[PDB]
């Protein structure tokens, strides 16, 4: 048409699912990420 | 949704130049020395 | 800068002076890479001026795509895109081969790419390209806009002056460098050689 | 050949139209369904 579609070797659904296991997952060497989270939630963390 | 008249019509002027929407596309605007974009008298084909 | 007049337009031509003024090296977008969300699929688009063809072509202003074949909204990928660098520079005569209290002449390069980058301020050059009268000097409404297309720009070396100079050697030169060495009077012979 | 003037000017609409000069020319001016041969406001290129 006059906009031409490309292909590529990435996939965004693939990829989105990696970051949720890595976010309710990572137990550094309860969960690291999944603390800074409740503190997050109790309003201690803003970044 | 009005079928009723026997109306709407197609635009007469180009909508890009009114809708400057993105930060590039008013600089694809213009260019080609010193002059602006002109599309045409009526330039919309279905 | 001086000898170069209009029956000279649309030839090759080389020119000697000095660099003025360089500008900042930016970058120019050619083809442009979008997603979208509600159907995976990605787009592009590509553009086009005046100053990469050395013929005259029929102008195409494509638009920037926010906007799907059916509507939907496209996010901008920056790491696919393409982007190719530019930049422009000034020539002027040399101090020394110009009439003295005279004004001087002056000429427009423009370069691209990978000769973006290869000369200063205050540098004497030597460069090589075509001479290409472009737009429509008020013709659709001072005269034509002149300019020179880059291809071969080669830095010169002179008296006083912030440019090196460099040789390159032959096999027989470094023979005759590294047999001078054994001989025992080698800071004599090149000692009273100096004027 | 009168440069002393500071004049020819380039033309404001496409001559195909008042130079009717071929048998099929003035049949290629015609066609799109119904309408005319509208090249633009100045569309001439050096």
């Amino acid at each position: 048409a006059a906009l031409p579609s490309i292909q590529l070797p990435v996939d965004y659904n693939n990829l989105f699912n990696e970051i949720t296991d890595f976010l309710v997952t990572f137990k550094q060497d309860g969960p690291k990420y999944m603390a800074m989270l409740q503190k997050v939630a109790n309003r201690e963390l803003n970044s | 949704n009005n079928f009723n008249s026997i109306t709407v019509s197609l635009p007469r002027s180009c909508l890009s130049t009114i809708e400057s929407e993105s930060s590039m596309a008013n600089e694809s605007n213009i260019g080609d020395e010193s002059t602006k974009k002109n599309c045409g008298p009526d330039p919309y084909i279905i | 800068p001086r000898t170069l007049t209009a029956q000279h337009l649309n030839k090759l031509v080389s020119v000697e002076g000095i660099v003025t003024k360089t500008s900042l090296v930016r970058p120019k977008l050619i083809r442009s890479v979008h997603y979208a969300a509600k159907t995976g699929r990605f787009h592009y688009r590509d553009y086009t001026d005046a100053t990469t063809t050395l013929t005259t072509r029929i102008p195409t202003p494509a638009i920037y795509p926010t906007e799907d074949t059916e509507g939907n909204k496209l996010t901008t990928e920056y790491g696919y895109s393409t982007f190719i660098d530019h930049q422009r520079i000034t020539v002027q005569e040399m101090p020394e081969m110009a009439p003295a209290g005279q004004l001087p002449r002056s000429i427009d390069v423009i370069l691209d790419d990978d000769l973006v980058d290869k000369t200063k301020p205050g540098d004497r050059v030597n460069v090589v390209g075509v001479f290409k009268s472009l737009g429509a000097g008020g013709m659709n409404q001072i005269g034509f806009k002149t300019l020179i297309l880059g291809n071969t720009v080669y830095p010169l070396h002179a008296r006083s002056t912030g440019v090196a100079a460099r040789q390159m050697l032959t096999d027989f030169d470094i023979r005759n460098i590294n047999k001078l060495s054994k001989k025992k009077d080698i800071f004599d012979i090149l000692s009273q050689s100096l004027a």
